[PDB]
């Protein structure tokens, strides 16, 4: 069953063991049964952790259902895989990644007053490379000023860093000028399209370069995994992914009355259900009730 | 027994999702006692 | 690992063909009795100051010394022979058949 | 992958086309424990390649470190460059 708070996330989600527990419960809606009041409690620190525990319930069967690209030419395979965790993450009630990395930047940082506060409490969240090559345009800038540059933007001293910071910005390949005028927006629409249409060609060569990048790993970590296996006798092999399944069996066996390893078991039984079902007819495939 | 469903086989199987779900019911009701009862 | 594999049968063939141009026998250098030395000049056990049980025990040396003496002339044809057919199975090929595996 | 690798074990050159005792008997002894060892690595690489039933094992050890990536706390989707540009839009502007 449901808490109320998991079939809210559950209702624009999409994916097949939380569907039928919104037709479960859309079922019994219908059969004369109140819908529970939804709590307005759980002040600003509950509320914010929920969030982070229950679209973590959308996404992770979600990306279990997103096959990835891999070993593959062209960039729609790319831009297919990359649309598949947009779709999903707006089914789990995250934003744009822009506005949602930008939502990142600003809760960190509400209180940061220096630059090189804001370099260094954004750390985790931006490229290392780019962080540290913001920190030889500070330390540049910090020298005409020498004093520390202040998180204003009506100061001065910001203006001449972000002379120099913005001059980083277009040097490691992203148009900062097509970013900030899109945000700021613009009076017309006609010109405020002009620069919309110039930001998402760079947000599609964002989000692509960095969903290949996610994927040329996954190629590089499965063809050093499969070349440290190819490696072995068939004997080793076949005794090592033996120990390994049965540690991973005793672990969810010994943990009884758990809801996550009463699961794992019905998991088991339903893939030596798709071993039985192909094995009875395999040119075919699998039998569904259809 | 054979030949089960359309619904039943789309689920992903070995994903995390009742671990996610077991933290968050032994996390919140353990977190929601946590910030009534907090004096520094 | 195939170039090692590939190498091989190259060295393999050259054993072959420069033996066979020798047209020598199969057993014949694989048999160390014949580089044993049969004239040598076989020493007398009445010149070595020999007392009642240490007969039997220089006999053995005698036999052992001409056989490992014959052992280690066999190992000097055969390092004189891998070099003949290493810098000869360099000079070829390779027209080799591949495993029948399922295409 | 395993597809790839089956490719160039598929070129191997034949050696049993040389266990005759003609290529016995002329060949250095050495020289023929490394040709029987050779052909003893053949039989290790080929039957560990056509071990298909090991691949699905092989795939459960790449899901659980790419998944808990996508349990991200700011987008399944995000990565450097989303964020790297979005910095620029926080950071040029004013504060």
């Amino acid at each position: 069953a449901v808490s109320k708070k998991e079939v809210l996330y559950f209702l624009s989600s999409k994916d097949a063991e939380s569907s039928t527990a919104v037709k479960s419960y859309l079922k019994s809606l219908y059969a004369g049964a109140q819908v529970e009041a939804t709590e307005t409690d759980a002040s600003e620190l509950i509320a914010q952790l929920e969030k982070k525990y229950l679209s973590a319930q959308v996404v992770e069967p979600g990306v279990h259902n997103i096959a990835l690209p891999l070993g593959e030419s062209g960039s729609a395979p790319v831009k297919r895989y990359a649309a598949e965790l947009f779709n999903l993450g707006a089914q789990a009630g995250f934003e744009c990644p822009f506005i949602e990395v930008s939502k990142k930047f600003g809760q960190e940082t509400a209180t940061s007053e220096t630059v090189k506060d804001v370099l260094n409490k954004t750390k985790s969240y931006v490229s290392a490379d780019y962080n540290a090559a913001l920190n030889e345009v500070l330390s540049s800038v910090e020298a005409e000023i020498n004093g520390p540059v202040l998180f204003d933007g009506k100061t001065e001293g910001f203006k001449k860093f972000a002379a120099k910071a913005k001059a980083v910005a277009v040097s490691r390949g992203l148009p900062a000028d097509t970013i900030l005028a899109y945000c700021a927006g613009s009076a017309n629409e006609d010109a405020a399209d002009k620069v919309s249409k110039e930001f998402f060609t760079w947000f599609e060569s964002a989000y692509t370069a960095d969903a290949a990048a996610e994927v040329k790993a996954i190629e590089a970590e499965a063809a050093s995994i499969l070349d440290r296996h190819l490696a072995k006798p068939v004997a080793q092999i076949r005794k090592e992914q033996a120990s390994a399944y049965a540690s991973l069996l005793k672990r969810a066996e010994t943990a009884k009355g758990a809801k996550w390893a009463e699961k794992y078991l019905e998991d088991v039984k339903a893939v030596q259900w798709f071993d039985a079902s192909v094995a009875e007819a395999p040119a075919s495939g699998p039998k569904v009730a259809a | 027994a054979d030949a089960k469903a359309l619904d039943e086989l789309r689920k992903p199987k070995f994903s995390s999702k009742y671990l996610i779900q077991h933290v968050s019911q032994k996390l919140i009701p353990a977190v929601k006692e946590w910030e009534k009862s907090y004096q520094p | 690992k195939k170039q090692a594999t590939e190498n091989l049968m190259k060295l393999l063939q050259a054993y072959k063909d420069i033996g066979d141009a020798k047209s020598e026998p199969l057993l014949k250098n694989h048999n160390p009795r014949t580089f044993e030395d049969r004239d040598y000049p076989v020493p007398d056990f009445r010149t070595q100051n020999l007392k009642a049980g240490d007969v039997p025990k220089f006999f053995d040396t005698v036999i052992s010394t001409r056989a490992s003496a014959a052992i280690a002339s066999k190992d000097k044809f055969w390092a004189g022979r891998k070099t003949e057919a290493e810098a000869a199975s360099a000079k070829a090929s390779a027209a080799f058949p591949r495993v029948a595996v399922p295409e | 992958l395993s597809n790839e690798r089956y490719q160039l074990l598929s070129q191997w050159p034949d050696f049993t086309t040389m266990y005759g005792k003609d290529f016995y008997y002329r060949a250095h002894p050495e020289d023929l424990k490394k040709f029987y060892d050779a052909a003893d690595e053949y039989y290790k690489l080929y039957e560990t390649v056509t071990e298909f039933d090991s691949l699905s094992a092989l795939a459960s050890q790449v899901v659980p470190n790419y998944a808990a990536r996508r349990r991200s706390t700011v987008h399944p989707a995000i990565g450097s460059t989303v964020a790297d540009g979005a910095f620029t839009n926080f950071l040029l502007s004013k504060q």
